């Protein structure tokens, strides 16, 4: 459909400041281009963007009550500073599926603190030697990745 | 000697093979470098081979 | 926007006047296009002295004004002009400029983001450049040709249609919100228009030039010309640089466009139907047409419907005639006598009755026509001419190449006319089991003679000695056939001609209606017989790929795989509109009451007895998950509903549901029991088979009002209901009834509610009725 009209019609009269959660899967934005976001959305904690043929970052707004967001499926690729600017209380994150190199892509996640667990799966990062490792040296504050604590720390339900 | 060379078109649609005893024939179309290699020679071939 | 408003006070400046009123108010919408000519009329005699005299003038050419401003094309770039401030007197709304302008703008002007959408624009060519890079070419050689005219196709094309199945195609894809009506070939093709959307939506394009494009992409171009060599599409785009009258670029191209490959699937997909509805002895024709409508195949990605090809192909065989004759598909005016092809020039005639004794004395009846006629023949790779005159060959000529061709040829062409000794007294070999009847079914002798003929050499070399063996007179020798089919001998046949070069193929752009018979021989408002089920090979055995025999007689799988297919079959017709329905149950929420439909308590005896209750949990829990939410996915609950019957339990489920027949299926993967694809989400594969989902709701997936019109029809005019959109449609109530606008200049009302049946039986039934 498009990302627009799956909005409006998620917000059943509701306004863009009460609410505590968003899903956009399986829908279509132009040029790989958010469309219909605002800072009106202060109250949002949750986001799901899945399979909507996204590549970048850059129209997205400043949400700080976020608190988990997922980007798989998409064609993403080397935005990841806006983050410290719109979402600095993150805590999950998810990229699996996306387009990603090498680790300099990665370095700016440093910045959140808040941050908790990652996902990275089918990604050329993940075929490099000794990265789970490097990773970790590089992000220590995180502790999960991909569902995976260091020693391989089966992480629980939620 | 072993086996002749082969012949062959611009397109290389078509492709000729000729014997070595025959090469004294052609030497006029073969390269430089297969040709300076076989006029000092021919006097000691006798019909295929090299004395 | 403003753009509106301003329309709107356009509109009411030009309905103050009269005369644009009074046209405006009077008649229907159509006139339109007849004051679309009454319009910017001119034409030149010839444009190529216009055009260098136009060319060597300083503005000769037009354009927009506006689009220059906000371009910011300047005036006088380098002392060289581009355009000056006028108005065209037709326009009155673009400028004057010059070709250099043109360049301007190619080199320093507005750039778009992305413009690969034009490969898909004009597919086609492209498609022409690959076949061509493909191509490994061979030498060139010098030498005669002999090139027959024949009409044939010569563009590629998947999935031909007609005309009125793509005037509606151009809308739903491109100028969608003012669609017509929802016809057949929508909701049947839905996958197509998907897709064919999914490229030319949200953008910037020029929309009448993408409808010509398409047109192009599903119109096979018919042309009458010379030809040589194999037939195929692939090599009629290019003949051109294949060979001439005098001269051969040799190449193979036979590994491209396989094409021929879902022809000749066609015609053995026929041929087997055919046989089967014979099996029968007086119901072939509805066993026949049932076997059709019970079955589909696929072609390249979607999966269509067996009469809806057989309608629109071309390959004139004994079987595909029989079918498009029980559909009412009207054809061409083309005979069939077994393999051989045939068509008729020009004579008349009329049937006559005649014996002959089989052995000492039995009188058969066999039959004639009492006048003179000419026909033209095709067998492999051979060609002939020839006349019948009250049951005897006048004469014939031929073109061919093979002397075996050459003989069987004239063969069948003599008994096609009956003439000889042989049909005024049959030879001994030949008995009454022989004659007819297999089961029951005569057998004219015609046929009869003709398979006496394939069984052996010698019974076809002893009907050549029927026909007159003379000398070579002097001269002829070329033009003379011997009895191996020698172009020249000392002694050769009786009233014969050879030559060498094929005869051009007559031509005739006409179509007939014809009828059949209860013994499956077809009829052209004559005695005539253009086909029946003698002239095909007599059987063969074949695994059709990527097919689908829905059809208790025409199936090969078990009662349990049946079984289960038969139930999802159920569970899915229970997809329509009506509360006590799936669609309203999900929209109240109530993810309770599909439990305890009685779909899924005719389907419990099939599931794994010791896991049932394990089963049920998981699959109550995925349903409530996305019931409650919205966020759902139609091909998983018509999956796992038939587990929910059971009281949930304790257990650990390893990630598969089984049946009783150790056959599983998965809840998000595909597997050969249960598979589905988001291209085309009106089908649901099941053991190989295919089932049609109605489109009543469209899910997460689906994106458009097209997956709802299944769930809508018309009913009487009610001005009390509103007037809706396309989009808001979908907030409706199962029931309710709304107006709208449909098209152009036409407004109706629409309820939510569907009709199961379709015409085909309603008409059938109530005629048989009549005829008692």
């Amino acid at each position: 459909m498009d990302m627009k009209k799956r909005i409006h019609l998620e917000l059943r009269n509701r306004t863009p400041s009460d609410v505590k959660e968003l899903v956009l899967d399986n829908c279509r934005s132009y040029e790989g281009k958010i469309e219909g976001l605002t800072d009106e959305f202060e109250e949002l904690e949750f986001l799901s963007t899945i399979n909507v043929g996204l590549a970048s970052v850059a129209n997205l707004p400043k949400l700080n009550k976020l608190k988990k967001l997922e980007l798989s499926d998409n064609r993403v690729s080397g935005g990841l500073e806006v983050l410290a600017e719109k979402c600095p209380n993150l805590t999950h994150l998810n990229l699996s599926g996306n387009k990603i190199k090498d680790l300099g892509t990665i370095e700016p996640l440093k910045k959140l603190e808040n941050l908790k667990s990652l996902d990275l799966f089918n990604c050329e990062v993940t075929n490099l030697n000794d990265y789970r490792e490097n990773v970790f040296k590089l992000l220590p504050q995180l502790t999960y990745l991909d569902g995976y604590d260091r020693d391989d720390k089966e992480a629980p339900d939620s | 000697l072993g086996q002749g060379i082969r012949l062959s078109n611009k397109r290389k649609t078509k492709e000729v093979i000729i014997k070595a005893e025959k090469m004294g024939k052609y030497k006029n179309l073969m390269r430089e470098e297969y040709k300076n290699l076989f006029e000092p020679l021919e006097k000691y071939i006798q019909k295929d081979v090299c004395f | 926007m403003s753009l509106l408003l301003t329309i709107a006070k356009e509109y009411k400046r030009l309905c103050q006047d009269a005369k644009a009123a009074q046209m405006m108010t009077v008649g229907t919408v159509s006139n339109y296009t007849t004051f679309k000519k009454w319009t910017t009329s001119r034409k030149e005699k010839n444009p190529s002295l216009r055009m260098r005299w136009a060319m060597s003038s300083k503005f000769p050419i037009i354009a927009n004004k506006r689009m220059l401003e906000e371009a910011q094309i300047p005036k006088e770039h380098n002392n060289v002009a581009l355009w000056e401030d006028t108005e065209d007197v037709s326009k009155r709304d673009h400028v004057l400029a010059s070709a250099s302008c043109i360049n301007y703008w190619n080199f320093c002007g507005p750039c778009v983001n992305n413009s690969e959408v034009i490969k898909e624009v004009y597919k086609s060519r492209f498609g022409r450049l690959e076949r061509r890079k493909e191509i490994m070419w061979k030498e060139l050689r010098f030498t005669l040709v002999d090139r027959q005219r024949r009409r044939v196709d010569t563009q590629p094309v998947e999935q031909r249609l007609r005309t009125g199945e793509i005037k509606d195609l151009q809308m739903w894809t491109l100028f969608e919100d003012e669609a017509p009506l929802a016809s057949k070939f929508i909701l049947d093709n839905y996958g197509l228009v998907k897709e064919m959307r999914s490229k030319f939506a949200n953008k910037p394009l020029n929309k009448e030039v993408v409808a010509h494009m398409l047109e192009k992409q599903f119109n096979p171009e018919s042309r009458f010309l010379p030809v040589f060599g194999a037939i195929r599409p692939e090599r009629m785009e290019l003949i051109h640089a294949l060979g001439g009258e005098t001269w051969i670029q040799e190449a193979n191209t036979a590994g491209i466009s396989n094409v021929d490959q879902r022809k000749n699937d066609i015609r053995a997909v026929c041929r087997k139907v055919c046989l089967a509805a014979n099996a029968s002895i007086m119901n072939a024709k509805s066993k026949l047409v049932e076997y059709i409508k019970s079955t589909s195949m696929r072609i390249g990605e979607t999966e269509r419907k067996l009469e809806e090809l057989i309608l629109e192909t071309d390959d004139v065989s004994p079987e595909v005639t029989l079918c498009k004759s029980a559909l009412g598909g009207q054809l061409g005016k083309t005979l069939s006598f077994g393999p051989m092809l045939l068509k008729k020039i020009s004579g008349s005639g009329v049937k006559v009755k005649d014996t002959v004794y089989i052995q000492g004395v039995r009188a058969v009846q066999f039959e004639y026509w009492s006048e003179q006629e000419e026909f033209y023949g095709e067998y492999k790779s051979a060609t002939a001419l020839f006349s019948r005159k009250e049951r005897s060959l006048e004469w014939i000529t031929i073109g061919g190449g093979i002397n075996e061709d050459r003989k069987r040829l004239l063969a069948m062409c003599m008994i096609f006319c009956r003439d000889g000794d042989y049909f005024k007294d049959a030879p001994a070999t030949i008995t009454m089991a022989d004659l007819s009847t297999k089961l029951g079914r005569e057998i004219p002798y015609q046929y009869v003679m003709m398979n006496w003929i394939q069984k052996s050499e010698d019974n076809l070399e002893a009907l050549l000695y029927s026909r007159g063996i003379v000398e070579t007179n002097p001269g002829k020798m070329g033009s003379s056939m011997g009895i191996d089919g020698s172009k020249r001998a000392i002694k050769s046949l009786r009233a014969v001609t050879i030559q060498s070069g094929k005869i051009d193929m007559p031509e005739s752009k006409e179509k007939i209606h014809l009828e059949l018979s209860d013994n499956l021989e077809a009829f052209d408002s004559s005695g005539r017989i253009v086909a029946t089920i003698l002239d095909l090979p007599s059987d063969k055995k074949v695994t059709f790929q990527d097919v689908s025999f829905q059809h208790p007689d025409l199936a090969v799988l078990r009662d349990e795989k049946t079984a289960i297919t038969k139930g999802y079959e159920a569970l899915i017709k229970r997809l329509g509109t009506g509360d006590n329905d799936i669609p309203s149950l999900i929209a109240k929420k109530d993810y309770l009451s599909l439990y305890n439909l009685p779909e899924v308590k005719l389907m419990a005896p099939l599931i794994r007895p010791n896991r049932k209750g394990v089963y049920s949990r998981v699959a109550r829990k995925l349903v409530s998950t996305q019931v409650t939410t919205g966020h759902y996915s139609l091909h998983e609950l018509i999956k796992v509903l038939p587990f929910t019957y059971f009281a949930p339990k304790q257990g650990m489920f390893e990630g598969r549901l089984f049946f009783s027949n150790d056959s599983f299926v998965e809840p998000g993967v595909n597997n050969n029991v249960f598979s589905w694809s988001k291209a085309d989400s009106s089908k649901i594969y099941c053991h190989g088979i295919a089932i049609r989902v109605p489109l009543v709701v469209g899910d997460e997936h689906m994106d458009t009002s097209l997956a709802l019109l299944e769930g809508f029809s018309v009913c009487e005019n009610d001005p009390r209901a509103p007037m809706v959109t396309r989009q808001d449609l979908i907030d409706v109530g199962f029931g309710q009834k709304v107006r709208l606008f449909v098209g152009q200049g036409s407004v109706r009302t629409f309820k939510r509610t569907a009709s199961q049946r379709a015409a085909s039986s309603d008409v059938n039934k109530n005629v048989k009725k009549i005829k008692m």
